[PDB]
DNA sequence: GCTAAGAAAAATCTCTACCA
DNA sequence: AACTGGTAGAGATTTTTCTTAGC
DNA sequence: GCTAAGAAAAATCTCTACCA
DNA sequence: AACTGGTAGAGATTTTTCTTAGC
């Protein structure tokens, strides 16, 4: 355990790894090698979106794409106004977690409407991917077009084809997964930070061995049954059970 | 007639007697 | 004895439909023949067997309703695993805008399967080739039986009351709709793990596709067959795949079935 | 600190109606501000509390409805501690065949407590001239809600389940009506005793009368005094009645009030 | 030829004491109990039942299956 | 149900004077009723 | 243990079992 | 003669629909 | 301040009773 | 220095209304 | 022969945590 600690942080400190790959190597709990990686001085978007509108057949297409993973989702607009431009970004922010918005300075997008909208689902607007998104998604409806007999159907097949027919990158996957494996592993930091704070607001007075005086207050990082991992002066140590009293701290 | 905890009661002959129940076995009667 | 009983009891239950307490105690006959004079009987016979069910709930299952809000129509899609909420107001309940609300939530989640009730926009032949053209099992319920589809009736009372929170700050009825469906994905938890249905959703389909490219390494590079002993008779079948050998029990694959068998009745061939 | 958090959580509250688990956990706020903000909400807060009561059971009351049956009105009265039932049929639903009937069942049966629903013909002047001729204590349930009342709806059902059985045996429905109540009466067996309806009556109102009769006589020949020691502060009270002395407590009577003493807090005087 | 009738006999009687049930199901818009029926498939939760040269899927929360002894 | 069965046993019992095991495999009845139809019988004796 | 097609292998207490496809659902729970 | 296995028959416990 | 859900039936499971083989 | 009483706070179990 | 009730909140009760008096 200790040898555990000690290789990771000397693997650290040639490689300079992640704490991924530091807790599936070594054997350490996340939490560990999170601190390990919280205590190099030189290692210190899935939730941004791009906006955009276009023509086809004279009806008006608006296309919102996920910018990390490639993932589209358009829609037909009666007309070109504000109102109806907030309704898709009320929707898209009702669908997946929508917390910075990127688009042009049109008219439709420098509006009263769409403000309100960004006020009320917290999302910060930016002015100025997305044209290379539509001339593949022009591509795709022109190759699928005989099959539909209106304009949207053709576009929602075009939607359908491009998110889970189409693969490639690196791994060989689509848009679809990419996406939902963006989302989950930020959902897994959040959750991890959550237990990094709660664990680290308390406090340890240890007694080293052949002595009878307390040691000073080192800082809690992972309470196991048997064991305890503190750090004191730069330093990770683990000290057993019964030699160490934990206290509360109001230290804000 | 009777069929206590430790006691039964039987009739015989015009005559109610008290046998112990360890004296005693009980079996059905298809008589009608 | 009792046989004079039996056809009296006979001729009782004929005029005045006893129950078989009453039969059992007034002519003293044994109560396997009171209950077979009731079971006997058509004009009795009226009550259910006191059971529920358990719908499916497979990773990718979804249920569709529809339901009347101010004088509008909603159309609701719930996701079963997970609770995952997507709705949207139509003009009509016809069957293209049916077959449009289909197709668009098609685009964009997985969607193997779909179970809604036998209205007339449900059944049509718009929504027949949206489910031919994108792939999708259709199934419906039984008729007048709302039980079937219980996730999408609970849901839709969720958001009925959604709505009537929220109703002051909107003013038409389409936005307070998107709202609703905002708040109740993202801003309630509490569940299975303490999530949202939103954290919930991405966390089953992700979950789901780990764990078969996760099994598929595993189980292209494996070996050690087994064969086993099972069944009423003491027979011997043929190769089976070893999966994991613990102790107490071993589990095997065979003919593409999930066994579990214990460690005396079978034998492992490298 | 999570002060700032509090004040951040009760924006999101006044705009977005999150619950507690939400709220204490993006804001990380402890779990009883978060309840605290979540009950001090007007929008929310609509949920009952999940419970049910019990009604009264006194073997002198009678419930009474009114329900329809192939365009006719049907009148039930109910005595409730052993399920016999009364039943007519009206001509019309106003105030004066509902004293006259109310009127012949207190003829026949003693009645002393009657409970009735907040219907038109119930609260009546013609029902309350004969409650006060007849020396009757009338109460009603609260409005729209019906479980007050769960006895003569329960036999209101299982009347209408007896007329369907029997309804080609009769010419008319005031005939189906008497021979569904003889058939409900003592034709039907099972309950508390293994009893029908009629014996359960005979046996309830016979045993009330035979235990006021024997505890009269008891009682008026008594002695034994009995001082007892009870209370928060050790302090000593009159004179009691004691009714019987058993192995571990007594029974006093104390102001027509009944109390179980232990045997070390109380004296007995001759 | 008579053993081998005595043998026919006692397979039809096994046969026939498997699967001679009746069901009584309620189904419609207006709820009603309706008459005997066949049983044809019994899964947890509803079953299958042949009346009239009719298939019907009845749950079993609205129906009835009378055995033999 | 088995109350023809129960006629039936009567009458088979009135010619030909059977047990009760026989009648209650014959039959279908229940062994109950096969031994009171046994017992009513003045000439046989249920063993 | 093991998820197949129609079928999940379990381990519960330590007790093997196998359910159906219909009646599980498989998450990680960061929690 | 006495005892235990085994099967039939009776008793108890849990759960559902309907009552405007 | 003084009011309130209940009844009966269908199966599943546990207990009691009755006949017979074996030592 | 160590231990137990006591009270606050978090976790779990049982039960209800509503969904055409 | 291949179908099926569920979701979320209010209280009651059991478990865990935190501070302090006493030997
Ligand atoms: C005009 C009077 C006075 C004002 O109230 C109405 C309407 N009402 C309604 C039901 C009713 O809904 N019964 C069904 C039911 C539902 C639930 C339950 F728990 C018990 C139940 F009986 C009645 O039985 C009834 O008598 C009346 C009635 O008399 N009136
Ligand atoms: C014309 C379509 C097809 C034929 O059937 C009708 C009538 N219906 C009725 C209800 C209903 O009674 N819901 C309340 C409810 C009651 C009990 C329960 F367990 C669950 C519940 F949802 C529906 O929800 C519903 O969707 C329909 C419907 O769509 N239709
Ligand atoms: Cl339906
Ligand atoms: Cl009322
Ligand atoms: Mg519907
Ligand atoms: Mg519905
Ligand atoms: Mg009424
Ligand atoms: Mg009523
Ligand atoms: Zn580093
Ligand atoms: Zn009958
Ligand atoms: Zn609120
Ligand atoms: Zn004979």
């Amino acid at each position: 355990f200790l040898d555990g600690i000690e290789k990771a942080q000397e693997e650290h400190e040639k490689y300079h790894n992640n704490w991924r790959a530091m807790a599936e190597d070594f054997q350490i709990p996340q939490v560990v090698a999170k601190e390990i990686v919280a205590q190099c001085p030189k290692c210190q978007s899935p939730k941004t979106w791009q906006m955009d509108c276009t023509h086809l057949e004279g009806k008006v297409i608006i296309v919102a794409v996920h910018v990390a993973s490639g993932y589209i989702e358009a829609e037909v607009l009666p007309a070109e106004t504000g109102k109806e431009t907030a309704h898709f970004l009320l929707k898209l922010a009702a669908r997946w977690p929508v917390k910075h918005l990127h688009t042009d300075n049109g008219d439709n997008f420098t509006s009263s409407a769409v403000q309100a909208v960004c006020w009320w689902a917290q999302i910060e607007h930016t002015f100025g991917v997305v044209e290379s998104m539509n001339h593949q998604l022009k591509t795709i409806i022109t190759q699928i077009r005989d099959q539909a007999e209106k304009i949207e159907t053709a576009v929602q097949m075009a939607v359908l084809i491009h998110n889970f027919k189409r693969k490639g990158g690196i791994g060989g996957y689509s848009a679809g997964e990419r996406i939902i494996d963006i989302i989950a592993s930020d959902l897994q930091t959040t959750k991890l930070q959550n237990q990094i704070s709660k664990i680290q607001n308390f406090r340890v007075y240890f007694r080293e061995g052949r002595d009878q005086q307390w040691k000073g207050p080192a800082t809690l990082i992972w309470k196991g049954e048997g064991a305890v991992v503190i750090q004191d002066g730069q330093d990770l140590k683990v000290v057993p059970r019964r030699k160490c009293k934990i206290i509360k701290d109001y230290g804000r | 007639i009777w069929k206590g905890e430790g006691a039964v009661v039987i009739q015989d002959g015009q005559d109610l007697k008290v046998v112990p129940r360890r004296k005693c076995k009980i079996i059905k009667d298809y008589g009608r």
